[PDB]
């Protein structure tokens, strides 16, 4: 069976524009484990993102949280960029600090 | 702490 | 409460591309705590909480080499089960097995847990009672007759119910400081103009641990379900975890609206108002 991602892009604390945080992408729920996530800012690929450690839930699908520390500005636009076996073509989710 | 037997499907 | 503790493998076969890579992590409750990876450069099970730090060369020795082990075991399996389905050597496929037990309050075994999957799909499980096993299809029987006649479920109940359980109890001990405490959810609230007519309430709950969270809203007392959106639990990032609720409103009705929130580490619900 194949399984599509859920996507979540987010920041671990609440935005404030000049403070120091983490952008975070966090994908789920998708089989098989080979996945492709970027984060992007203003449109280009951000040089180093880590990953947590591959795992699964109780459905067998996997999950992953990617991460960069960041510092978020009114103009600045951050995006998560993901693609997989079931994705037609990358799936773009663009970061709203409001969610 | 991980389990240490040896067994094949 | 009660507390658990589970090892979740993973082998991943590509061929063309040398070995399968295998990944094992161990959770207890839902704090990570250890890691394995066949790609990485260490070949070493590596800790991912400080408590678990404490362990001595001998732990991360044995721990290791036993992972280590089961990524070449793993191999072996990969290529049972691609002759078991009569499929091409050129695929890639994966297995997963999912292990571990429960304790109560008393720290006395509640349960124990083993399964396995091929493809993302179930292949064998043992059974609650860790004393028979069920299997998916036939070529899952096979491995079921063959376990059976090797008593290898005897071997699973003495580690689930023996070493999973002392394992668990001394790691809830040595991790007491966290795993032991609830870290409350902090709560707040916005407001976002959708249009003229409408607006959104969002409440947000953040830093909680464990990930277990209930959030509602309520309209002068009574429970709201239509025109309400509620994200899945999300990691932070440091361990604890975020989720929030939000419902669209008529503008000018927005104080008819509570948010309630229930966890694990609150005295009591909490309700807030915009």
């Amino acid at each position: 069976i194949q399984r599509t991602p859920k996507i979540q892009v987010y920041s671990r604390h609440p935005a404030e524009n000049g403070k120091s945080n983490f952008l975070n992408c966090y994908v789920s729920g998708f089989h098989p484990s080979d996945i492709e996530v970027d984060l992007l800012k203003n449109g280009e690929r951000i040089e180093k993102v880590e990953h947590s450690d591959l795992s699964f839930s109780k459905d067998w699908s996997f999950y992953l949280l990617y991460y960069t520390e960041f510092t978020p500005t009114e103009k600045d636009e951050y995006a998560c960029r993901v693609n997989h076996v079931t994705l037609s073509q990358p799936k773009i989710v663009k970061w709203d600090r409001d969610m | 702490s991980v389990y240490d037997f040896f067994v094949w499907l | 409460g009660s507390h658990s503790m589970r090892y979740f493998y993973t082998s991943m076969s590509r061929p063309g591309r040398g070995e399968p890579r295998f990944i094992a992590v161990g959770y207890v409750d839902d704090t990570q705590f250890v890691r394995f990876d066949s790609d990485a450069a260490s070949q070493r099970m590596e800790p991912r909480a400080p408590w678990i730090e404490q362990e001595g060369p001998e732990y991360w020795d044995r721990n290791t080499r036993n992972v280590k082990a089961q990524s070449q075991t793993d191999r072996v399996d990969l290529g049972t089960l691609r002759g078991y389905y009569n499929q091409s050597e050129a695929g890639s496929h994966t297995i997963q097995r999912m292990y571990g037990c429960d304790v109560g309050p008393d720290g006395r075994f509640l349960r124990g847990y083993h399964q396995y999957a091929y493809d993302g799909k179930d292949y064998i499980a043992l059974k609650e009672d860790l004393r028979s096993w069920t299997a998916a299809d036939m070529a899952a029987q096979t491995t079921k007759h063959k376990w059976e006649a090797a008593h290898v479920a005897e071997q699973w109940r003495a580690y689930l119910e023996g070493t999973c359980v002392e394992w668990l109890r001394r790691y809830l001990e040595n991790g007491k400081e966290t795993l032991q405490r609830t870290d409350a959810p902090k709560t707040h609230m916005t407001h976002h103009a959708v249009s003229d007519h409408e607006a959104t309430l969002r409440c947000w709950a953040l830093s909680f641990y464990p990930a277990e969270i209930t959030l509602t809203w309520q309209r002068d007392g009574e429970d709201q379900t239509q025109d309400t959106e509620l994200v899945e639990t999300r990691p932070a990032g440091d361990g604890t975890f975020q989720k929030w609720v939000a419902v669209v409103v008529p503008s000018g009705q927005e104080q008819r609206y509570t948010c309630h929130v229930q966890h694990e580490g609150l005295p009591k619900p909490l309700t807030l108002k915009w």
